[PDB]
Parts: C-alpha cells; sequence; structure tokens
C-alpha cells in the first residue's frame, strides 16, 4: 500500500538535514520496500533527481531514529515550478522525554548488557524494541487505513 | 528574544521566560506574582554580581545564545528580612551516582 | 500564568508554569484528583530539573518551522531520567 507510484515524471528536490544527525535518506520503491541512499552529514544539502509521486522518509543513519520531513513522516516529490527544486527540509521531531532516554541509553550500552542494567524489565523491553523502518511502515500502513 | 530563566533561592528554582528587553524591575514584578514578595524586598543576581533594576536582562547577559528553553541561565534571588538583606545562598542539586560499569 | 510546584524527593521546590507540567498526564492526574503541589518521593532534584527543562523544550518546540535543537542529557542521569520519564508518562 506505501510505495513510489512509477510516474516517470522527473522532479527536482533538495534534501536539506537541518538536524544534528547523520541522515539515512529511504525511497520507498514500486514495491513498497525500502531503499536507502547516500547519508547526509548534519546542517548539509544535496540536489537529488526523484519523480512525482515517489515517497521518501528519514532517519538518523547510525540508530534508525525517526526524523520529520517538512514537519511531516512521508515527503512526496510534486510538480516543480518554474524548474525550481523541492526544498526536503529534515528536522528532529520533539521526542518524547523517554524515548530521548531511550537514545541516549542505546548510545552508551552494547545491546548484550541491556539485561545488566538496574531497572525494570519493562525498560529491557523498551531498550531492545529499537527504532526500525519495516516497524514504521506496518504502523503507517494501518494509520492509511 | 525570550530568554528563558531559572530564578533561584535556597531550595526554592522558578522556571519562567522573559523578554531580552525586559528589566530586572519587570523580572522582580514577575518574583512578587509567585513568591508574593514586592521588588523592594528582592535582590537578583547573575553569578556572584548584584543586577541594577533598570538594566535589560539582555543587558545584564541573558541573550538567546545563553539563556535557551532546555538549557536556561540562572537568575540568584535573595530577600530583605526586615532591615536587611540575607547574603545570596542556592542550595545545588542532589548529586547523580556514579556511571555504572556497563556505561562506561 | 497559574504556576504549580513540584517537591523533589530531596525538597528542591520547582515552581513552573501549570500548562508546561500539563505536559506530563501523570502530573495532571496528581493535580487534579479523580492543590497547586505535587511531592515526588522517587525523583531526586538533579532528575526533577532536567524534566522541567523537558517542559520547557517541549512547549517552546511543539509545532515551530524554526529549526529543532537536541535535548541534551548528560550520560551520568539518562538512567534515572529514564524511569522518571516512564512514571510522568512524557
Ligand atoms: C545512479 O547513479 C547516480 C546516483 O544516483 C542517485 C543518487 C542519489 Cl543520492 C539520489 C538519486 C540518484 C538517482 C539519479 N536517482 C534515483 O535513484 C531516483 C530517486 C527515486 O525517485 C528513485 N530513483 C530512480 O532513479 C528510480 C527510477 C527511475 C525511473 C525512470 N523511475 O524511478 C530507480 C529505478 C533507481
Amino acid at each position: 500500500v506505501l510505495r513510489s507510484v512509477n510516474s516517470r515524471e522527473p522532479s527536482q528536490v533538495i534534501f536539506c538535514n537541518r538536524s544534528p544527525r547523520v541522515v539515512l535518506p529511504v525511497w520507498l520503491n514500486f514495491d513498497g520496500e525500502p531503499q536507502p541512499y547516500p547519508t547526509l552529514p548534519p546542517g548539509t544539502g544535496r540536489r537529488i533527481h526523484s519523480y512525482r509521486g515517489h515517497l521518501w522518509l528519514f532517519r538518523d543513519a547510525g540508530t534508525h531514529d525517526g526524523l520529520l520531513v517538512n514537519q511531516t513522516e512521508l515527503f512526496v516529490p510534486s510538480l516543480n515550478v518554474d524548474g525550481q527544486p523541492i526544498f526536503a527540509n529534515i528536522t528532529l521531531p520533539v521526542y518524547t522525554l523517554k524515548e530521548r532516554c531511550l537514545q541516549v541509553v542505546r548510545s552508551l550500552v552494547k545491546p548484550e548488557n541491556y539485561r545488566r542494567l538496574d531497572i525494570v524489565r519493562s525498560l529491557y523491553e523498551d531498550l531492545e524494541d529499537h527504532p526500525n523502518v519495516q516497524k514504521d511502515l506496518e504502523r503507517l500502513t494501518q494509520e492509511r487505513i | 528574544m525570550d530568554v528563558f530563566l531559572m530564578i533561584r533561592r535556597h531550595k526554592t528554582t522558578i522556571f519562567t521566560d522573559a523578554k531580552e528587553s525586559s528589566t530586572v524591575f519587570e523580572l522582580k514584578r514577575i518574583v512578587e506574582g509567585i513568591l508574593k514578595r514586592p521588588p523592594d524586598e528582592q535582590r537578583l543576581y547573575k553569578d556572584d554580581q548584584l543586577l541594577d533594576d533598570g538594566k535589560t536582562l539582555g543587558e545584564c547577559g541573558f541573550t538567546s545564545q545563553t539563556a535557551r528553553p532546555q538549557a536556561p541561565a540562572t537568575v540568584g534571588l535573595a530577600f530583605r528580612a526586615d532591615d536587611t538583606f540575607e547574603a545570596l545562598c542556592i542550595e545545588p542539586f542532589s548529586s547523580p551516582p556514579e556511571l555504572p560499569d556497563v556505561m562506561k | 500564568m497559574m504556576y504549580v510546584k513540584l517537591i523533589s524527593s530531596d525538597g528542591h521546590e520547582f515552581i513552573v508554569k501549570r500548562e508546561h507540567a500539563l505536559t506530563s498526564g501523570t502530573i495532571k492526574a496528581m493535580l487534579s484528583g479523580p492543590t497547586n503541589e505535587v511531592n515526588f518521593r522517587e525523583i531526586p532534584s538533579h532528575v526533577l530539573s532536567k524534566v522541567c527543562m523537558y517542559f520547557t523544550y517541549k512547549v517552546r518546540y511543539t509545532n515551530s518551522s524554526t529549526e529543532i535543537p537536541e535535548f541534551p542529557i548528560a550520560p551520568e542521569i539518562a538512567l534515572e531520567l529514564l524511569m522518571a520519564a516512564n512514571f510522568l508518562d512524557c
């Protein structure tokens, strides 16, 4: 259900990374399979050639933490007016304090050692349930209908 | 520009924001609304330095660069008990424990 | 603004806007019931001060086009801040 439309209509795009993260752009191919593209360093831009009706999402390259693009989850290139490229502004969301703490603990503790931390067992399961594009595509398909 | 502050006395910490262009006196009116002590019974400090009523928070060094929502700048507060002002006293927060081995 | 007082396990009093404290569904329940003070027997001042900075950060940056900076957490407090965030549902 979440897949690029095969328009073959070129759409020029600027990926603008306004986050402090290394960004992984992900293209949803015509089968709905996520295809990773080369990463963007923090505060950098990249001109890319895409197509009308193509679906993109953006993650932290290292952790797969979710990022926003134009303040939403999915970016669809549209018609270029007067040859002007479409801006994809990639930003940190406001993470919950809990999700932000899980990010910092995952950054400090090898996953073999989660079980050694002095916390309730439900929090081990929250650490172990890493952000993952495949999980989010499952969530997003149910929210679509 | 909004500046984001912690106004601190003893074991009291107020989180509030104010304009860079607003005055030390106007910040004492904020503190009055909350702690019910008039401006003339208040001294405000940046670190150990007494701030002048008529100065802007910007002129006292509270700027958007230094006084951020997620890292607010500290204003010291001292009260006049009757005749004279207590010394500026700010109780430190508790100490975190040692990093566990597995986080080193 | 209505303010509320949040008191840490070591007796530090944090006075924050009520609207900011209501970021926590747990705090909303403790203030409304089924008072303008809440005591946290389990949250020390080095953790509760950070929770209040999070409230300020969240209200400032929610629904904002202005580029959002990272909420910083020191390694030393991450574990206790995680347990507080989990209880407070924020
Ligand atoms: C290849 O060698 C140069 C480096 O290729 C890169 C590198 C970066 Cl970082 C970005 C874009 C590109 C290239 C030019 N474009 C892309 O891959 C664009 C971005 C998406 O819309 C999918 N896509 C496609 O071409 C598809 C396509 C073709 C047609 C027709 N309809 O769909 C795919 C079949 C690959």
